[PDB]
DNA sequence: ATATATATATATATATATATATATATATAT
DNA sequence: ATATATATATATATATATATATATATATAT
C-alpha cells in the first residue's frame, strides 16, 4: 500500500569491538533496570515512566546503534574485498601474501564480533523473556508486549548475521584461495594473460574457429495435428424461470401430532405405541396411514426408552389398522 | 546520490521489508519483487521489469545504496544489504 | 470488509444445457432432480471453470472416488457436446466490481475423447448484460447461436469500456484471478495448483479425502525455506568433512 | 551447523504450534451426528525430539555413521534415526526417501484430527470409525480450516481492500440428515462462506436458492429443464 | 573359451560401457558437450575408464582427448563418422572473454558468479565496439536498435555455450551463470609462447581449428 | 496356463442402452450415481444367479439358496430407481437390507425406526419397527 | 455370514474403495467389552430352522482385534427366539449373555 | 557385466556406422544386406542397448529396423516439418503398383512437385511458404526450393535413394511405408491413402 | 511479434516384489 | 483326548520404478 504513499509523496533526489562491548554494556544495564522495575510493578503512570520512555527509546536506539556498526563492518568488508582485488592487477605473483593477510585479519575481526555478540546475546534473551513474564502486571502494558516481541527479533537477528557475514565471508575467502591456487599457479607470470588479451584485440587480423562434435538429431515423426470439433450449434434460448412451492402438509400433521403427544411425557404415562397408532390413524384415510405412522413414531421415540428393550424377549407385531399394518415396539416406560 | 520517485519508492518498500524480514537479510529475489511491484504502482515501464530491476539495483549499489554478497544457495543467488547511507535516507523519512 | 460473492454460473452447449444461466445464493445453492438430471456436470463445469489444468481433472462416480477404475478416460470429454462450449463465473469483487471469468471447451476431433481448453477474463461488463446472451448471437427467430473465441473479442471490443483478456497459460489465469479476490492462494506453482484441486475435488465428493488426511502437514503448515538453508549448510560442511577425511 | 541447524528447527516447530494452537479456538463445536467437536492435535513427536537432542548436543558421537562413503547425507540421517528411537519400526520404505522426510521440519510434528465423540473424550478420527455423516461433517470441517489457513497466510501479498471469494461443494448431499445439514449451513454462514449442494431429493428446503432439473428426451436429443423452488405457497 | 567376453571386448570397456552413467556421458559428448571437473560423477566416469573411452570412440574416427587443464572432450577427424562444426567468430569473442573473468580477478568478488550484462560491458570494453558491431549487422553505425540486436547475439551464444559445457546457469537462475575450465580451449592459440602464425598452422593441423 | 483356460477365451463386456443412444460399454467415468449404482446391483444379481446355476448340479434338486443383498446410503437414488429395483428384486425373489437416513419412505416392506440415545450411560439403539403398508 | 478376519474391513462408505489409511479394519470399536454374538436364522426350501451364528470377543491386548467363534444349530423350536437363547432372564433389570 | 552376444554386437566392425545412422534417424531395410541381417541377428541385443537410451529399436512389419524416442529419450530429438510428413505421405502413395509401369522405381522432382501441387490443398501450401501468399513466382520458387531441402532431409533418413548425381532423381524405399496408413480387408490402398491425404 | 520446437517438472496409472496378518492342517506337550 | 506351536498358503497393501501426458518457460526464426 506504502506505494501510492510514495507517489503522492513526491519527494525525490567505527569497527572496534570495545565499541560493541560498551554498547553492549549498556544494553544490559539499561534492560536489567527496566526488568527489574517492571517485576516490581506500578501503577498505569508507574508503569507507563518504567517500561514505555526508558525502556522503548533506550533500547529501539542503541539496537539500531549495534545494526549501524554490523553494517559498517559490511562497508569494511566490502573495501577490503575491493582492495584484494586491485592488489591482485598490481602484483599478480607478489600479492599473495598480501592478500592471504588481508583474509586473516578479515576473518579474525568477523569472529571477534561473533564472539563479542555471542558474549551478551544468551543473557539479553533471558532479561527479555523476564520482562515479557513481567509485562502481564497490567492490562493496558499492551504496547509493552510489541516492544518485547519486536525487540526479541532484532537482537537475534544480530546474532543471525553475525554468523551469516562469515558464513558468507568465509565462503568468499576460499574461492580468492582457489583464484591463486587456479588462476595464477598456471599463469605464474601472467603472460598467457596479457597474450590472450592482445589475442583479444586483434584476434579479426587471424580469424580462427574451434572443432566440435555436431552429431545428427534423431528426426521424429510428427504427431499429428489436432482438428477442433465446429459445428455452429444454435438453439432455442431458455425461457424466464418459473417456480413451484413446497407443501407444508406433513409440517402441519406433525405439529398435531406432537401436541396430542407431549401429554404423555407431561404425565409420564406409560405410552404403547400399539394402541396410540390404532386410535390414531383410525382420523385419517387408508392411503395417509403410512406417512402418519412414521411421523407419530419419529415423535414418539424422542421420548424416553422401553425398558423392556433389555429384557432379551422380543416384542410382538401388534396390529394397528385393518388391511394388514403391524407395529413392534415395547411399551415406552423410562422417561 | 540521485533517487528519483520510482527509486525511493523502491529503497523504502525494501526499508520496510527489511524491517519486517525475520533475520535481517534480503535475497535478490525479493528485491525483484519489490521493485516489480513498486513499477506496477508508479504504472510506468520503460522496459521489460527485470531490466528495471537490475539497472535500479546495481544503480543503487553503485551508489553506495545497498551492499551485494555472492550466495549461491540464496533465492537469486546474492544477498543484498542497506548500507549505512540507505539506511539514513530512509529513516529520514521513516 | 464486504467478502466478494460468486453470482452466477453460465453453461454453454453443454450436455443438456444448451445456454443455462444458475444464479447462486449468497449462501447456499441447492440442485435437485431424479437421478442423471445433471447435477453433477454443473458442478464438474463449474470446477473446469476454476482449475482449468486439464491434467488435474478427473469426473470419477461418486462411488469409486479415488478408487482406480482404470477408464483411461477423465469424463469430461462425454460431457460436452461438439463445436464450441463455455464456462463462466460471474464475480462481484470486494471492490464491487463484477468480473465475469471463463473458459471456452471444444471436444478434439479423433478417436482419444480429449478436449482443448482455453481461459479468458472481462472486466467491467456492465451490470445489465447477462453472461448467456453476451455469449451467444441472437440469429434466427428466436434462434440465438453460440459465437466462437475471436468473434466473441470482435463484439466485446467494439463495446466500451469492457476489457478482454486471454491467457496463453492458466499460471497467468490464475494469477490474475487471485488478484481479484477469487482465490484464496496464489497457485504459482504446479503443486500449488493441484493442492487447490484436491482441496475442491474433496470438497466436491465431500468428507475425508485420503489425500488431505495424508497430507495434512503439506496443506495446513507453510513452508519454511531457513530450515532448507540450515540443512544445505550442514550437508556442505558434511560433504567437505568427507573430502577431508577420503 | 549441526547445532544451529537443530536450533532453527526447534524454533519453526515452537512457532507453527503456537499458531495453530491458537488457531484451533476458531471452532464453535459443530454438530454431526455423535461428533459433538472437531480439534487440531499438534505436537512435537518424541522421536524426532530425541534426533534434535543427538543433532544439538551429540554429533561427534555418530561421525561414524556420517563421514561413511557408502551413505548420503540423506540415508545418514535416516541410519541415524534408525540406530536410536528403535522401537518406531518403519516399514520396507527406503532409507533415502525416509531421510529426505526427515529433512523437512514439518514431519517432525503429529498433526492429527481429533472429534470429541459422544462423551468419550477427544479420540483421533480414523475413517474406519466414524459414520458417513460423521466422516463428511469433520472432512467439512477440515476442509473450512485449511481454506481459512491459505486466506491467513495470503493476508500480506494481497490488497488490504479485497476478501478472497469463499466456495464449496457437496454432492450426494442426502447422506446428511436434517440435524447435520442445519450444523452446516450455520457454520458456513457464520464463516461467509458459499455451499453448493446437491441431492436427488430437496432437503433444503427453507434456506437459500434451489433449483430443480428435468431431463426430457427429445427429437432424438436431450434437454435439461429448470424450475426454481420457493419454501412456501 | 567362447561365451567369454575377452573374446569380443577387453573386460573394462565392457565394464565402462554397461555403467549407469555411459549413456548419459555419451549422449551428451556426442552432442558437443565437454566435461570439466564439476561433473564430479562424469569426470571420475571418464578418468577411471578414460583409456578404454579413447580407445572406443577411434572406432569413429574421433579422438577423446583430454586438455591439460583436465577437460575431456572429442575432436573428430576428417574421416570422421560423427559430424563436425565450428563455432562462429563471435562465440570465440565471448569464449575468449569468458576465459579472462576466468582468469580476471577484479570480479573476484562476483565468486564465479556472472550475469550476461557484465559479460557484454566486458566485451565492449576490450573489443572494437562499431568494428564488432558490423558483424551484426553490416549497417550498423551505433544504432540502439543494433546495440540491442547485438545484446541478444551474445545472450544466444552464451545460451549455446552453455549448451556446450563451457558455462553453467544456476540451479533456479538461468540470467546468472558460472563459468568452467573448458573456457581455457579458446586459449589455446597462445597457451604457448610462440609466434602467433605458426601455432595456427600447428593447431588447424592437428584438427584443433579450422579458418573461416 | 492363462491360455489353458477357456474363460481367457472370451471377452466380457457391460453395455448400457443410455438414452436416446444406442448400446454403449459402461465406464464409471461416463455415468451418474444413481446409473452406476444400478448397474452394479443389475450385474451383482446376474453373478448370483450364474453361482446358483454352477452349484445346482452338486446340490440336491430342491434346494433352492437364499439370495440377500445390500444397499448402504440408498438415499443417493430417486423414487423412480428405488421402485425399478424393488421390482426387480421381487422378480429375481431377492431380499434386500437398504439403508437410508429417513430421506426416502418405501411403503413396501419391512421399515426399522432407529434412534440413538444415552441410557443409563451407555449408548443405547431405541428401535421400533413397522410392516404391511401397501 | 463370512466370519474371517482376513476379509472383513468396514472401512467408511467414503473412501469405499480407498487404500487402508490406518491399519484397523473398523470392526473391534463396533464391540462391547464381553462376549458378543451375531446370529442369522434362516428357513430352508426344506423348511428347516437353522440358526447360524458366530461367537464375538473383544481379544484383550495392545490392538484392536478380535476372536470370532463359529456355529450353528438346528432342530430348535419355533417358538423360542435367538435372544432368549444367548441371555439369561436374571432377576436384574437387565438380562446376562451367557458364553 | 554385460550380455555377451550384445558385446559381439556392439564389436562388430558394421556396429559404428550403422549406429551412427540409427542415432541420425535412419531407417534400415532390406536392400542393406549386411545391415540388415546383422540387426536380424542381434535384435535381442540391440533392443535392451538402445532401451538403456530410453529409445525402442522397432521393426516395422515391413521389414525396416528404426529407432522410436521416447519421451525421456537420451537421444537429442527433433520432429519434422509439416511439409515433411505430408511429402512422406506423398512418396507412400507413389509407392504404388501401376508405378512400375509410371516410374519403373525411379522418381522425379518434377513428379513429386505437381502431385504435392495438385493433390494438397492450397491453404497448407501456404501455410508451408507463407500465409500471405497467393498463386505467385516467388513463392512457388521458394515452395520448390523447400520441398527440395525436405527431399534431402527424407534422403538423410533413407526414405529416398537419390539416384546418384547433382539432378534429382530418385527412387522411393519400402520404410517409405511409415507415413502409410493401416491397410483392411479389401480395403483400396490409393483410397485409404487418399483420404488420409485429405 | 509471434508461431514453433525443445527441455524440464509434475501428476497419474501400471506392474512387480515383498512384508504382514490370518486361516488350515499336522505335530507334539499337557 | 486335548490345546498350543509349527509350516504352508493366501490376500492384503505397501512401496518402488516405470511410462505417459500436460503445462511451462523460452529460446529461435520468419
Ligand atoms: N462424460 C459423459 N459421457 C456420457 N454421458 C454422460 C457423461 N457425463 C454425464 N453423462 C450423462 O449425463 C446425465 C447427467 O449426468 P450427471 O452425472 O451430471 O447427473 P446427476 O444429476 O449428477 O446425477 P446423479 O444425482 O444420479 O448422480 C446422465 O445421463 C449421465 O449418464
Ligand atoms: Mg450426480
Amino acid at each position: 500500500e506504502l506505494v501510492s504513499w510514495a507517489r503522492k509523496n513526491d519527494f525525490s533526489i567505527e569497527f572496534s569491538t570495545l565499541r560493541l562491548s560498551m554498547q553492549l554494556s549498556i544494553v544490559a544495564n539499561e534492560l536489567h533496570r527496566a526488568a527489574e522495575a517492571a517485576e516490581e510493578g506500578g501503577d498505569e503512570f508507574h508503569w507507563h515512566r518504567n517500561v514505555f520512555a526508558p525502556l522503548k527509546y533506550s533500547v529501539a536506539e542503541i539496537f539500531d546503534s549495534i545494526d549501524m556498526s554490523q553494517r559498517l563492518m559490511d562497508e569494511q568488508q566490502n573495501f577490503v574485498k575491493e582492495d584484494i582485488a586491485a592488489l591482485l592487477n598490481q602484483d599478480w605473483q607478489a600479492a599473495i601474501a598480501n592478500c592471504e593477510q588481508l583474509l586473516s585479519e578479515t576473518s579474525g575481526t568477523l569472529r571477534e564480533l561473533q564472539d563479542t555478540l555471542e558474549a551478551a546475546g544468551d543473557k539479553l534473551q533471558a532479561n527479555l523473556l523476564r520482562i515479557q513474564d513481567a509485562n502481564m502486571g497490567s492490562g493496558g502494558s499492551e504496547l509493552v508486549d510489541k516492544l518485547v516481541f519486536d525487540l526479541q527479533s532484532k537482537l537475534d537477528r544480530i546474532i543471525s548475521w553475525g554468523q551469516q557475514a562469515i558464513d558468507l565471508w568465509i565462503g568468499y575467502d576460499r574461492h580468492v584461495h582457489k583464484f591463486i591456487r587456479t588462476a595464477i599457479d598456471m599463469d605464474k607470470n601472467r603472460i598467457f594473460s596479457q597474450r590472450l588479451r592482445q589475442s583479444v584485440q586483434h584476434y579479426f587480423d587471424n580469424p580462427w574457429t574451434l572443432t566440435v562434435a555436431n552429431a545428427e538429431r534423431l528426426l521424429d515423426m510428427r504427431d499429428e495435428e489436432l482438428a477442433l470439433r465446429n459445428e455452429e450449434v444454435t438453439g432455442e434460448l431458455p425461457l424466464e424461470l418459473e417456480y413451484e412451492e413446497f407443501s407444508e402438509i406433513n409440517d402441519q400433521l406433525a405439529a398435531m401430532i406432537e401436541k396430542a403427544l407431549l401429554v404423555y411425557q407431561q404425565e409420564q404415562r406409560p405410552l404403547d405405541l400399539g394402541a396410540v397408532l390404532r386410535d390414531y390413524l383410525a382420523q385419517h384415510p387408508l392411503p395417509r396411514h403410512f406417512d402418519v405412522a412414521r411421523i407419530l413414531v419419529d415423535q414418539a421415540v424422542r421420548l424416553g426408552v422401553a425398558e423392556a428393550d433389555f429384557s432379551g424377549l422380543p416384542a410382538e407385531w401388534l396390529a394397528i389398522n385393518d388391511y394388514g399394518a403391524k407395529v413392534q415396539a415395547h411399551v415406552i416406560d423410562t422417561y | 546520490i540521485s533517487l528519483p520517485v520510482e527509486r525511493l519508492a523502491f529503497l523504502m518498500a525494501i526499508a520496510v521489508l527489511n524491517s519486517e524480514r525475520l533475520d535481517g537479510e534480503m535475497s535478490e529475489g525479493e528485491l525483484i519483487d519489490a521493485f516489480r511491484e513498486v513499477c506496477k504502482g508508479f504504472e510506468q515501464t520503460a522496459e521489460s521489469v527485470a531490466v528495471r530491476a537490475n539497472n535500479a539495483i546495481n544503480d543503487m549499489v553503485r551508489q553506495k545504496l545497498l551492499n551485494r554478497f555472492t550466495s549461491e544457495l540464496a533465492d537469486g543467488n546474492a544477498i543484498y544489504r542497506l548500507t549505512p547511507l540507505g539506511i539514513s535516507i530512509s529513516d529520514y523519512y521513516i | 470488509i464486504e467478502r466478494g460473492k460468486f453470482r452466477s454460473l453460465t453453461l454453454v452447449n453443454w450436455n443438456g444445457f444448451f445456454a443455462r444461466t444458475f444464479d447462486l445464493d449468497e449462501l447456499v445453492t441447492t440442485l435437485s432432480g431424479g437421478n442423471g438430471a445433471g447435477k453433477s456436470t454443473t458442478m464438474a463445469a463449474f470446477v473446469t471453470a476454476l482449475i482449468p489444468d486439464l491434467t488435474l481433472l478427473h469426473f470419477r462416480n461418486t462411488t469409486e472416488a479415488g478408487a482406480t477404475s482404470g477408464s483411461r478416460d477423465k469424463g469430461l470429454h462425454g460431457k460436452l457436446r461438439a463445436g464450441v462450449c463455455y464456462s463462466t463465473l460471474d464475480v462481484i469483487n470486494s471492490r464491487h466490481q463484477r468480473v465475469v471469468v471463463g473458459v471456452r471447451l471444444q471436444q478434439v476431433a479423433g478417436r482419444d475423447r480429449k478436449v482443448d481448453i482455453k481461459p479468458f477474463m472481462i472486466q467491467g461488463l456492465p451490470t445489465a448484460i447477462q453472461p448467456t446472451q453476451l455469449l451467444t448471437e441472437n440469429v434466427g427467430e428466436r434462434q440465438a447461436r453460440v459465437l466462437p473465441l475471436n468473434e466473441l473479442k470482435d463484439r466485446l471490443d467494439e463495446m466500451e469500456g469492457v476489457q478482454f483478456k486471454q491467457f496463453n497459460s492458466i499460471t497467468d489465469y490464475h494469477a490474475q484471478m487471485f488478484d481479484l479476490g477469487v482465490i484464496p492462494k496464489r497457485l504459482r506453482s504446479a503443486s500449488d495448483r493441484s493442492k487447490f484441486y484436491r482441496l475442491i475435488e474433496a470438497s466436491l465428493y465431500g468428507g475425508i479425502s485420503s489425500a488431505i488426511t495424508r497430507s495434512l502437514r503439506d496443506y495446513l503448515l507453510p513452508e519454511n525455506s531457513g530450515v532448507r538453508k540450515a540443512f544445505q549448510d550442514m550437508e556442505a560442511a558434511l560433504r567437505e568433512n568427507r573430502i577431508t577425511l577420503e | 551447523s549441526s547445532k544451529s541447524v537443530a536450533n532453527i528447527i526447534r524454533k519453526t516447530i515452537q512457532r507453527e504450534q503456537n499458531r495453530i494452537r491458537m488457531l484451533n479456538q476458531g471452532l464453535q463445536a459443530v454438530s454431526f451426528g455423535q461428533v459433538r467437536g472437531v480439534r487440531l492435535n499438534v505436537n512435537v513427536r518424541e522421536s524426532h525430539a530425541i534426533l534434535l537432542d543427538v543433532l544439538s548436543e551429540q554429533q561427534e558421537q555418530h561421525q561414524d555413521l556420517f563421514n561413511s562413503q557408502r551413505l548420503t547425507f540423506s540415508e545418514a540421517m535416516a541410519k541415524l534415526y534408525q540406530r536410536l528411537n528403535p522401537q518406531v519400526d518403519m516399514g520396507q520404505r527406503l532409507p533415502q526417501t525416509i531421510g529426505e522426510e526427515l529433512l523437512d521440519y514439518r514431519n517432525y510434528l503429529e498433526l492429527d484430527v481429533e472429534v470429541n465423540r459422544g462423551s468419550d473424550g477427544w479420540l483421533k478420527a480414523e475413517s474406519g470409525a466414524l459414520s458417513t455423516g460423521e466422516a463428511i461433517g469433520t472432512g467439512m470441517s477440515i476442509l473450512v480450516m485449511v481454506v481459512q489457513s491459505w486466506e491467513e497466510e495470503s493476508r500480506r501479498l494481497r490488497g488490504k481492500d479485497i476478501s478472497p471469494c469463499r466456495l464449496l461443494f457437496l454432492d450426494q448431499a442426502a447422506r446428511l440428515d436434517a440435524k447435520s445439514i442445519a450444523t452446516l449451513f450455520e457454520l458456513c454462514e457464520r464463516l461467509q462462506m458459499q455451499l453448493i449442494i446437491a441431492a436427488p431429493e430437496n432437503i433444503s428446503p427453507e434456506k437459500g436458492t434451489t433449483y430443480k432439473l428435468v431431463r426430457k428426451v427429445f427429437k432424438n436429443h436431450e434437454h435439461v429443464h429448470v424450475v426454481g423452488l420457493r419454501g412456501f405457497g | 573359451s567362447s561365451t567369454h567376453i575377452e573374446q569380443f571386448m577387453p573386460v573394462k570397456l565392457a565394464q565402462a560401457l554397461a555403467n549407469s552413467l555411459f549413456p548419459e556421458l555419451d549422449s551428451q559428448l556426442r552432442a558437443g558437450r565437454h566435461i570439466g571437473i564439476d561433473d564430479l560423477d562424469n569426470h571420475a566416469f571418464l578418468m577411471d575408464f578414460q583409456e578404454q573411452l579413447e580407445e572406443f570412440y577411434a572406432r569413429y574416427n574421433v579422438e577423446l582427448i583430454r586438455a591439460p587443464e583436465g577437460f575431456f572432450y572429442l575432436r573428430p577427424r576428417s574421416t570422421t563418422l560423427i559430424p563436425r562444426s565450428v563455432l562462429s567468430e563471435l562465440d570465440m569473442m565471448v569464449g575468449k572473454i569468458l576465459c579472462y573473468l576466468y582468469l580476471s580477478p577484479e570480479r573476484l568478488a562476483n565468486q564465479g558468479i556472472f550475469t550476461s550484462q557484465e559479460l557484454y560491458e566486458e566485451l565492449i570494453s576490450l573489443a572494437d565496439e562499431g568494428k564488432l558491431m558490423k558483424f551484426v549487422n553490416q549497417r550498423s553505425s551505433g544504432s540502439d536498435l543494433d546495440k540491442q540486436k547485438l545484446q541478444e547475439k551474445v545472450r544466444t551464444t552464451l545460451n549455446r555455450l552453455r549448451r556446450l559445457g563451457m558455462v553453467y546457469f544456476l540451479p533456479n537462475n538461468n540470467n546468472k551463470f558460472t563459468i568452467t575450465e573448458a573456457v581455457f580451449r579458446f586459449g589455446a592459440d597462445v597457451r604457448s609462447g610462440d609466434d602467433p602464425r605458426e601455432i595456427q598452422l600447428r593447431m588447424i593441423r592437428d584438427g584443433e581449428a579450422m579458418p573461416v
